[PDB]
């Protein structure tokens, strides 16, 4: 299953 | 400015800026060197000098006194179109997002040690008047030799207050349902929600929610074997009603949180 980073700022 | 530090390779870039590995020549100390473009800076603050600086600099100075689980601001400089921040650099280091990617779901003993240290770091920020607003595994470094965790990137933070916040630039999948539904939140209870997301992330190997509808749905499905006591703490942190979430004191007094490992034991048992 796809695990990913998530952006912010 | 360019004579006090030797500049190494990019460690990364993103919503925070561009961050470089570096070395302080005065004593070969490892540092991280972060550049922020003035045109991208949303919130500005001021310090005692009345000098106008990015809020991130204000918050780092307030939490950088003494030792703690926060990466300390060692110096900063203003340039024509940017600010440059000199930050601590642990070595050797891995951020908690990559650590969970490579190792999968963490053993509860190890999640307990990490989560406890994150709670102590966040309490420190709150003691100093600082709300981080972007607690997540990506914003946590692991010093792999000392077994200590360090909080980074205050670029979405704010001064801590007791009245409502109506702005937010942190990570949406860690933001609470009252933000999703009404664009309002209070600081501590929103922080507790993101700590619930983080704890689930640690013991299950990825975050529970990706979509707004899951965030506001209030259903936590456990995809790994997790003890009933840990499930209870997570579900409490993720109560839909903010007033139903635990305080930091209730989290740390929770039965799942007892008998934490020391940082050095954590390094020797799980990281060396
Ligand atoms: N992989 C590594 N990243 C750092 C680091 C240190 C401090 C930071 N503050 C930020 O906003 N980003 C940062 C990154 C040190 S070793």
């Amino acid at each position: 299953r796809k695990r990913r980073r998530h952006p912010s700022g | 400015l360019e004579s006090q530090y030797q500049v190494g390779p990019l460690l990364g870039s993103g919503g925070f800026g561009s961050v470089y590995s570096g070395i302080r020549v005065s004593d070969n100390l490892p540092v991280a060197i972060k550049h922020v473009e003035k045109d991208r800076i949303s919130d500005w603050g001021e310090l005692p000098n009345g000098t106008r600086v990015p809020m991130e600099v204000v918050l780092l100075k307030k939490v950088s006194s003494g030792f703690s689980g926060v990466i300390r601001l060692l110096d900063w400089f203003e340039r024509p179109d940017s600010f440059v921040l000199i930050l601590e650099r642990p070595e050797p280091v891995q951020d908690l997002f990559d650590f969970i990617t490579e190792r999968g779901a963490l053993q509860e003993e190890l999640a307990r040690s990490f989560f406890w240290q994150v709670l102590e770091a966040v309490r420190h920020c709150h003691n100093c008047g600082v709300l981080h607003r972007d607690i997540k595994d990506e914003n946590i470094l692991i010093d792999l030799n000392r077994g200590e965790l360090k909080l980074i990137d205050f670029g979405s933070g704010a001064l801590l207050k007791d009245t409502v916040y109506t702005d937010f630039d942190g990570t949406r999948v860690y933001s609470p349902p009252e933000w999703i539904r009404y664009h309002r939140y209070h600081g501590r209870s929103a922080a507790v929600w993101s700590l619930g997301i983080l704890l689930y992330d640690m013991v299950c190997g990825d975050i529970p929610f990706e979509h707004d509808e899951e965030i506001i749905g209030g259903q936590v499905f456990f995809r790994q074997r997790v003890s009933s006591e840990c499930q209870h703490l997570i579900r409490w942190c993720l109560a839909l009603r903010p007033s139903d979430r635990p305080t930091f004191e209730e989290i740390q007094n929770h039965p799942w949180m007892q008998d934490v490992l020391l940082p050095q034991e954590t390094a020797e048992i799980h990281l060396h």
